[PDB]
């Protein structure tokens, strides 16, 4: 895709020195060619890093990258519609990820809370409860909406030890 | 056996074998979509 | 007089999983379960602590000699690794026709994430990390030519690894032996130098002369590897070794009527190194191991075991007593036949000071084929045994201290060579002290001086060799006897044991295997800093160890044990008394000498050693400039940090790239550890307490509950990461430094 | 008999407790008109380790 | 000298006074706990401050208490 | 317990001497005498460092430290069950009853005992130390 | 028959500290009883005095030897004048103590190894200290002096 300039940036694709960086990068893969015949391992191991680096430029100049003077793509996280799949749409995948992770926890450790021996538990995972729990924890940012409205989140200020001051 | 699988479900045990299982997804991944600065869109 | 004999208990143990399933089951505070997180670290700190698991000798006996079953499983587990590598993932066969200019390498990393660029350029049509383990010299010294001979001593090296496996638990489970069987120190040495030394170096010599031998002469003659015969077509068809060495064709007839002269052929006394390889004539090693093999045949028929003839440890420890050592080594043999780790506190010291030893004789006199040559494995192993010297010798301070407060007994030692040590330790520890302060003044103050001298433009005022002559004399003397050794003192020698004592500077292949080593004032100088940091890690491990069970500050610190944080602010404060702190500071100081070890011999072989030939004298690597330069501390800091960084901070985009990658880390894990070094248990309690309010707010209060590391474990993770971070920042500038020069 | 009956969950009250703003069982209240009568016992220990210690009957609640 | 201080909330149990290990601590008839007998600190002079005595104390918070204060030969552990 | 037992001289542990023991301050300060009575000669450790042997009956042992007699003394007690007394000897040659101060263990509650430095109250019940500002105190304790 | 040398202080074993041959021996003890330190008797003026020459006479070597100017022809006169400078710092530093170090009353006594009762030293007094830096003042000049002429006329001084 083509991306309008942006922050003084011009795109990654139609940028020279973007162009500069692949063909240094390539010449240097030649150069570490050259010693080795081509039919040997390395040669062709170094043909396929070759090959590697050209998709990838090719990929980050397709990808809409805004790259500055020093010739590298920049990312924008400002939340510009042209450049949301640089923070926003990862971000949205790492909230996704992460809060499953933590109210899988928050799950197991509130579960584990009600056994005979909690702390036991604690170091000797209950893996089939455990796995359970994690694959409910698919839908945490519903039941952490469920857990905030009904109040069921937060413990209250009461019950919570704290310190004399 | 069953003791052992006891053991296995332990905290050490358990957090190699989940961190193994995931480095080996994370690598199969940046092999097969390698060199991925940002989501495509 | 106990009669030595076998004595096992069958099946002492049931093999059962259940308590794999319960942590902790050692122990009867951390068997019943973890109250807080501090029972994790607590579980790991005590796993291998076998005194306080088990009152009787007895078991924990069983438990040292099986878990020593275990580790001999894991190093043949790592030498079956690094066997299997230099088969399936080096260039071994490739670098054994081109030693002088094929990089060694035995790892090829897999192409993930762009890390293949760690495959460096290392020659043979071949890509890899470039080794400095020596391993590929080790093989070609011991006569491998092939591939299948790496793969098949690698599987040998995993079955023994299992067998040495099924020992341990054969040895816990099955027939582990009595307290009895253990405390037979006679026989233990009896077997110990007759059965592994002596057995062990006379079946080396054997290897050596019937297949290292014959291999590595056809090397030496230029003989292609996959045209040398076998080795069991050597060991087996006599006319073939004796067509390399004519004195094969008489058999065992010299050897059995004692005209040994007539295999002085291939049983020489050479000495030096061997022109083509740089390494030690191996018919030197070979007659050397031979007379190893017969000096601890001999010496392992001393002690009496089970017939009347032989010694009794006891009798020549007790008899050793004087006028001024009292009872003199009276009680000794109840200490180190009762107590695990008296002994551990000894073998560590011995231990450490031998890979010491190993070291400074390995880069002095390279004992394998193209080893001088290939300067990164020599730095490396130099630098690498060094630290494990330095390791054992802590080590041994601190299981001496170990014993010191827990199996010490005051009525077993009332006027013998210990108990004397404890009545005057107040003049050891101030005499030490008082040489400690000594050294450091004089040696510092010698660069110090130096330092000031040279800023202030009077470089008449320095202590250089041109200023003010402080000459090594006496290292001096012993070079000069030591290169005229061949002619008086040792007169059958045919030369000097190392090149590096004079004359007759040794290069292969354009690169100095060895050269002769000159001992300037800097020389002088480095020394005495190299003693000054020795003293001090003496006296702070000494002071541990003769303090460890009572002082004028704390008298009764026995019965706190040997690991324990203080006593208290009172007294002024008593931080850091145990005798585990004192290993602390101890280690940290340790390291410190390394530091300055191996910073040495780095710059000292760049400058004065290592290098080229070219037909028109000497071009070292770094140009010669340590005997002028290294008498400053900006010297150092300049010429030796900050120029021979260039290759480790400049090698992004390169193979070394990993070795920068590591040099940054390893600066972050020093950096980390003064976090843990720096600060107090007090603080980070509170911080977790406010982190625990804010996990009881959400209902995430786990049922274990959140300490801040005791105080101890501040200590050791401090100083364990600081040790990491130095050590490996050391490692990453040392590897990354001496691959990219060559 | 005075302050909690034995077995009942106590909230603590007083402020320099590890405990404080916690829930423990009542093991037994001294009846001699001593001034800490009430012993909680409490299923997580503090720093010095201990899971119980002795509360007045203004510092408890239930 | 430091200062040591015992506080009502003392059961009698003896431990700080065993902990101690220069006589500062004394056990006293009481009638405020079960055990009938509280802590007293009348050597308060020979305390060096090694705290022993909170390390040893069980009630939560501690019914002994140690305040570093002027420091005598003494309270500095000096042999000297 | 009518009177604190008196200071004989009584014959010393046997010792072959060591650098840990006396230093100057028993001749300018102060010094400590710990006296007990051995069941059987035994060999016990001494606080300084070194092994001594004691002798059956009476014994007496001079140290620099009431802190390393009260050490000693705890382990003959707790390990050989032995009774010792502790006293003060100062340069001018007047001893001083010390150890147990009562004829008492101080662990062993006995009568005739006052309560010193008893604060009548809970820890978090002492003021805070604002409002003892600008007054002869030494904190929120000593009030 | 089973001779043990080392022993404790005075046969006391209780004291911190333990007579050796580097300790208690005849040589040992006659050569350092019979330096000027050790004579209380004697008056603390002259003992100074022979402090101060013996060690003003030293003290200069080092200055000359290695000191900025021992290239110089001058190095003998800045050598000595550095050692008369140094004596200069040692009498202020004798006199600080002296007037610091003896506050205390010591009411303990001296006695002797074999048991006699001695006189406490003089010199171990705040005037007695005095005299004693006055003696080290006059002796530690007169011997830099001294230093001075001998590297002026000693004949195979180089
Ligand atoms: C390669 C990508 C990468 C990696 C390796 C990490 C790694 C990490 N992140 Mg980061 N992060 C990334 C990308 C990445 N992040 C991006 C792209 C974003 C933008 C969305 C973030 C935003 C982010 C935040 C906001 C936080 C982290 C935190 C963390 C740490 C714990 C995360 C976790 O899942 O713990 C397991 C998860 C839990 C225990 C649950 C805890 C709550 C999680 C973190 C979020 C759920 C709350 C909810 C959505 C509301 C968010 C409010 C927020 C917007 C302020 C960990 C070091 C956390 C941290 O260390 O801070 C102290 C943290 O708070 N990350
Ligand atoms: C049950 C999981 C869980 C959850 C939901 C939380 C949630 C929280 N923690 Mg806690 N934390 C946890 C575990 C958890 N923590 C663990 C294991 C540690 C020890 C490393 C900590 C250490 C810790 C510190 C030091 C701090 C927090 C803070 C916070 C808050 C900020 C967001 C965050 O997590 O960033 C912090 C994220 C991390 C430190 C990463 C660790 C989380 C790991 C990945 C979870 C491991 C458990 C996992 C889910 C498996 C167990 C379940 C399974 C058997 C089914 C938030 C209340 C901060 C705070 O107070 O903010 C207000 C803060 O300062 N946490
Ligand atoms: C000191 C012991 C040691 C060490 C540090 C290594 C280290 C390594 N080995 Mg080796 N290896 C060893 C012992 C060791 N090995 C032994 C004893 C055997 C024989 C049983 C092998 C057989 C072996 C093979 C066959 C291979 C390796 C490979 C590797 C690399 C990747 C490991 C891997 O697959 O990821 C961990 C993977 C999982 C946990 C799954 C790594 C450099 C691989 C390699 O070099 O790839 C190019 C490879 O193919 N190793
Ligand atoms: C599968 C076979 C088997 C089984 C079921 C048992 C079962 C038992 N053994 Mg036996 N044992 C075995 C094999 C076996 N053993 C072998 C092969 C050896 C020789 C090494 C021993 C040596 C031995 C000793 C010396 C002792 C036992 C003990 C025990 C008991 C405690 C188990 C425990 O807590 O360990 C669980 C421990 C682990 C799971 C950790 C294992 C770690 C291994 C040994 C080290 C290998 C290297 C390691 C992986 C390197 C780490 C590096 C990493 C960071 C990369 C239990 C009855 C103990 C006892 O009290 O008996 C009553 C005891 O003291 N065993
Ligand atoms: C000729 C006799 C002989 C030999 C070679 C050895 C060799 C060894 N002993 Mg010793 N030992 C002997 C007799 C012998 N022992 C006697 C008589 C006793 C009883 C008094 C002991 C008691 C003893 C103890 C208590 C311990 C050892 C240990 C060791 C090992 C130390 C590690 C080392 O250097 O690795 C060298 C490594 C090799 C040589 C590689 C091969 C390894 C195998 C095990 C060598 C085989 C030796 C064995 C005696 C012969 C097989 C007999 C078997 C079939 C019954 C070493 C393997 C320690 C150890 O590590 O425990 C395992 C240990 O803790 N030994
Ligand atoms: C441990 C080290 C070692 C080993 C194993 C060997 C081994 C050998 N050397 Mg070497 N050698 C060594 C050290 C060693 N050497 C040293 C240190 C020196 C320097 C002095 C020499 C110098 C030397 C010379 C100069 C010569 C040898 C030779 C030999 C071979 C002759 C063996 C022979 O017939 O003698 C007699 C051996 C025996 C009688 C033992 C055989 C017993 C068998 C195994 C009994 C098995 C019976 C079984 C119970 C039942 C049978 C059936 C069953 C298989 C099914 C042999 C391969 C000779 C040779 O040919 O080299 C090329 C030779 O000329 N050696
Ligand atoms: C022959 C060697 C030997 C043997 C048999 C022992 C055996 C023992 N030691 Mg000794 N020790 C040794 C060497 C040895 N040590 C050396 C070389 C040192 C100097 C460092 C010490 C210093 C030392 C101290 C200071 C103490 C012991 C203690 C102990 C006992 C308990 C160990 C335990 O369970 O911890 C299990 C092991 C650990 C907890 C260590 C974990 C790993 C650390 C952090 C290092 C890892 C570094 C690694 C190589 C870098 C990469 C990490 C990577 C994953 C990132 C046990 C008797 C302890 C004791 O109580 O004695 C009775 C004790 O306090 N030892
Ligand atoms: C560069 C930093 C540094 C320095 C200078 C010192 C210096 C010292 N340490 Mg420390 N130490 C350090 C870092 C350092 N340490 C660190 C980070 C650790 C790890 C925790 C330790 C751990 C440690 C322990 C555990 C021990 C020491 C000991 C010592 C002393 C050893 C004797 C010595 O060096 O001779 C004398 C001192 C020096 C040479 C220091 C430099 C002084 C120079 C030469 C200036 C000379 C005078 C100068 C002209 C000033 C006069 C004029 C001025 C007034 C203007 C000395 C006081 C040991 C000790 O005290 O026993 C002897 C000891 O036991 N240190
Ligand atoms: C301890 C290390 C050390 C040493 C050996 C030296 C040595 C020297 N310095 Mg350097 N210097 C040092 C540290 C050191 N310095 C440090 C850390 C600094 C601070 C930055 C300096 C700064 C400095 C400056 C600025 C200058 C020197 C100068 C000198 C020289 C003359 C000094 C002088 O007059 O001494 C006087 C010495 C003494 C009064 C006595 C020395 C000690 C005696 C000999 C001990 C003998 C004890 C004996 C063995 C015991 C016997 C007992 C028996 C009777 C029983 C000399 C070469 C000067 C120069 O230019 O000359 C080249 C100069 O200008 N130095
Ligand atoms: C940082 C620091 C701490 C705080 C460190 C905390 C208590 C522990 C370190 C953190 C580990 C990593 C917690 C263990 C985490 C669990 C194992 C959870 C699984 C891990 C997931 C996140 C993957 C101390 O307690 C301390 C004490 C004494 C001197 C110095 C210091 C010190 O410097
Ligand atoms: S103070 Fe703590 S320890 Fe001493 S008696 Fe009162 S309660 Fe028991
Ligand atoms: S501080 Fe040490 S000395 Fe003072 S009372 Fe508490 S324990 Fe006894």
């Amino acid at each position: 895709r083509d991306v309008q300039p942006y922050a003084g940036l011009t795109p990654c694709k139609t940028s020279k020195a973007f162009a500069k960086r692949e063909k240094t990068e390539l010449k240097a893969l030649e150069k570490r060619l050259k010693k080795y015949d081509p039919e040997s391992a390395p040669a062709l191991a170094l043909q396929a890093t070759m090959e590697k680096t050209k998709t990838r430029f090719a990929n980050y100049g397709e990808s809409g990258l805004l790259c500055g003077k020093d010739g590298l793509p920049h990312l924008i996280v400002d939340g510009n519609l042209e450049h949301l799949g640089e923070f926003a749409i990862p971000g949205l995948g790492f909230l996704y990820v992460a809060g499953w992770i933590g109210y899988a926890g928050r799950s197991y450790i509130q579960e584990n809370k009600t056994a005979s021996k909690p702390t036991e538990g604690e170091i000797i995972i209950d893996v089939p409860k455990a796995l359970g729990l994690m694959f409910q924890a698919g839908a945490w940012p519903l039941l952490a909406g469920l857990e905030l409205k009904n109040g069921t989140l937060t413990a209250p200020e009461s019950e919570i030890t704290v310190s004399p001051r | 056996m069953k003791n052992f699988q006891i053991y296995l479900s332990t905290a050490p045990v358990l957090a190699a074998v989940w961190f193994t299982v995931l480095a080996g997804i994370l690598i199969e991944l940046n092999r097969f979509f390698p060199d991925a600065l940002s989501f495509p869109l | 007089i106990k009669t030595v004999k076998i004595v096992v208990d069958r099946d002492p143990v049931p093999t059962s999983f259940e308590k794999w399933a319960k942590p902790g089951h050692f122990s009867r505070t951390l068997a019943k379960g973890p109250a807080t997180t501090t029972w994790v670290w607590d579980l790991h700190a005590d796993a291998h602590d076998f005194d306080s698991h088990t009152t009787d000798l007895e078991d924990i006996s069983r438990k040292v000699f099986s878990a020593h079953f275990g580790q001999l499983g894991v190093i043949f587990i790592w030498l079956s690794g690094m066997y299997f590598h230099g088969a399936r993932f080096s260039n071994y066969e490739a670098w054994l026709s081109d030693p002088t200019h094929i990089k060694p390498s035995a790892q090829v990393v897999w192409p993930i994430v762009g890390q293949e660029i760690l495959n460096g350029d290392v020659g043979g049509g071949f890509q890899g990390v470039q080794i400095t383990s020596g391993f590929f010299q080790l093989w070609r010294g011991s006569g491998i030519t092939s591939e299948l001979q790496l793969y098949s001593t690698a599987i040998g090296a995993l079955i023994c690894a299992g067998l040495m496996f099924f020992a341990g638990w054969w040895h816990y489970h099955k027939a582990a032996p009595k307290l009895e069987w253990f405390q037979n120190v006679e026989s233990m040495m009896n077997h110990h130098l007759a059965g592994l030394l002596g057995l062990g170096s006379l079946a080396w010599a054997g290897h050596q002369i019937h297949i290292a031998l014959p291999v590595n002469t056809l090397l030496d003659a230029g003989v292609d590897p996959k045209e040398i015969p076998l080795p069991h077509e050597f060991m087996l068809n006599r006319a073939l070794m004796a067509e390399l060495y004519p004195s094969f064709a008489k058999g065992l007839t010299p050897f059995f009527t004692f005209n040994w002269t007539e295999y002085s052929d291939f049983l020489t006394f050479r000495g030096g190194l061997n022109p083509v390889t740089g390494g030690l004539w191996l018919t030197d090693m070979a007659h050397h191991h031979l007379a190893i093999a017969v000096l601890f045949l001999v010496a392992g028929h001393q002690y009496r075991t089970n017939w009347g003839i032989g010694h009794s440890m006891k009798e020549i420890l007790e008899a050793h007593k004087g006028p001024f050592t009292g009872e003199g080594h009276k009680g000794l043999y109840e200490i180190l036949t009762t107590s695990w780790h008296a002994q551990l506190a000894i073998n560590l010291a011995l231990m450490g000071s031998l890979s010491i030893i190993v070291s400074h004789h390995m880069y002095s006199m390279p004992p394998y084929p193209y080893l001088a040559t290939d300067y990164g494995t020599q730095l490396s192993l130099f630098t690498h045994h060094m630290w494990i010297g330095g390791f054992c010798i802590c080590g041994a301070a601190a299981h001496a201290a170990i014993f010191m407060v827990r199996d010490y007994d005051p009525a077993t030692n009332y006027n013998n060579v210990l108990d004397r040590v404890l009545r005057h330790r107040d003049a050891i520890i101030s005499h030490l002290n008082w040489v400690c302060i000594f050294l450091g003044f004089h040696s510092f103050g010698l660069y110090i001086h130096n330092d000031t001298m040279s800023a202030l433009g009077r470089p008449q005022d320095m202590f250089s060799d041109t200023a003010i002559q402080l000459q090594p004399i006496f290292a001096q003397f012993v070079q000069h006897t030591h290169a005229l050794a061949p002619e008086l003192t040792a007169p059958t020698a045919a030369g000097s044991t190392s090149a590096s004592w004079g004359g007759d500077i040794v290069a292969v292949g354009g690169k100095i295997a060895m050269m002769p080593i000159s001992l300037g004032t800097s020389d002088f100088m480095v020394h005495h800093i190299h003693a000054f940091t020795i003293h001090v890690t003496v006296l702070i491990l000494l002071k541990g160890v003769l303090f460890a069970r009572s002082s004028r500050l704390i008298p009764d610190k026995a019965n706190l044990g040997f690991r324990f944080p203080c006593d208290g602010p009172g007294r002024g404060g008593t931080c850091q008394v145990s005798a585990w702190d004192h290993v602390f500071l101890g280690l940290f100081w340790m390291y410190n000498s390394i530091s300055i070890v191996i910073f040495h011999f780095s710059w000292k072989m760049q400058s004065d050693v290592w290098g080229s030939v070219t037909g028109n004298g000497v071009s070292h690597i770094t140009g010669g400039n340590f005997a002028q330069s290294a008498n400053t501390i900006n010297g150092w800091l300049r010429d030796f940090l900050w120029a021979q960084s260039s290759q480790v901070i400049q090698s992004y985009g390169s193979a070394l790239s990993a070795y920068g990658l590591i040099f940054l880390g390893a600066h972050f894990i020093w950096a980390f550890s003064l976090m843990f070094l720096f600060s107090g248990r007090g603080y980070w309690q509170e911080l977790i307490e406010s982190i625990v309010w804010a996990h009881n707010k959400l209902k995430v209060a786990p049922a274990i509950q959140p300490r801040a590391l005791s105080i101890t474990q501040g200590r050791a993770v401090g100083v364990a990461h600081y040790l990491l971070g130095g050590i490996a920042t050391t490692w990453s500038f040392f590897l990354a430094r001496i691959i990219a020069v060559g | 008999q005075v302050g909690p009956p034995r077995g009942t969950m106590v909230k603590i009250l007083r402020p320099e407790s590890y405990w404080f703003n916690d829930y423990g069982k009542v093991i037994s209240v001294d009846q001699t008109g001593v001034r800490y009568p009430v012993v909680v016992r409490f299923e997580k220990v503090n720093y010095a380790g201990v899971s119980t210690n002795n509360y007045a009957l203004d510092e408890v609640e239930y | 000298s430091h200062a040591v201080k015992i506080y009502d909330t003392c059961i009698g149990c003896t431990q700080c006074v065993r902990a101690c290990p220069t006589d500062v601590l004394e056990m006293v008839p009481w009638d405020g706990c079960k055990a009938g007998q509280i802590a007293s600190a009348p050597r308060t002079e020979d305390c060096v401050g090694c705290k022993r005595c909170e390390a040893a104390c069980p009630t939560d918070f501690l019914s002994v208490r140690v305040y570093l204060g002027s420091e005598t030969t003494r309270s500095m552990g000096l042999a000297y | 317990w009518t009177a604190p037992k008196l200071d004989p001289n009584t014959p010393s542990p046997i010792f072959g001497g060591s650098t840990g023991g006396l230093l100057r301050k028993a001749q300018v300060e102060e010094f400590y005498v710990l006296t007990w009575e051995a069941k059987k000669e035994a060999i016990f450790e001494m606080p300084t460092g070194g092994a001594a042997i004691m002798r059956k009956g009476p014994n007496l042992l001079k140290l620099a430290r009431k802190e390393q007699c009260l050490a000693l003394l705890n382990t003959f007690r707790s390990k050989m069950k032995l009774d010792g007394c502790i006293y003060r000897v100062f340069p001018s040659g007047e001893v001083q009853y010390l150890h147990p101060k009562d004829g008492v263990y101080p662990e062993k509650v006995n009568k005739g005992r006052v309560g010193a430095n008893q604060n009548m109250r809970s820890i978090g019940k002492n003021t805070n130390p604002a409002k003892i500002k600008f007054q002869g105190k030494l904190g929120p304790f000593e009030v | 028959d089973k001779v043990q040398i080392v022993k404790p202080i005075n046969g006391d074993p209780f004291i911190g500290m333990l007579e050796t041959p580097v300790t208690s021996s005849p040589d040992v003890a006659n050569f350092l009883s019979n330096l000027p330190a050790y004579r209380t008797g004697v008056a603390p003026l002259l003992r100074g005095v022979e402090v101060g020459l013996a060690h003003g006479f030293f003290v200069t070597g080092p200055f000359i030897k290695l000191g900025p100017l021992r290239s110089t022809d001058a190095a003998e006169l800045a050598g000595c004048l550095s050692g008369a400078g140094l004596v200069l710092i040692l009498t202020a530093c004798l006199s600080i103590y002296g007037a610091t170090a003896f506050q205390r009353e010591e009411v303990v006594g001296l006695k002797t190894l074999s048991g006699r009762t001695i006189a406490k030293d003089p010199l171990q007094s705040s005037e007695g200290w005095a005299s004693f830096t006055s003696g080290w003042l006059v002796g530690g000049l007169s011997g830099v002096a001294w230093s001075y002429v001998l590297t002026q006329v000693l004949p195979y001084y180089s």
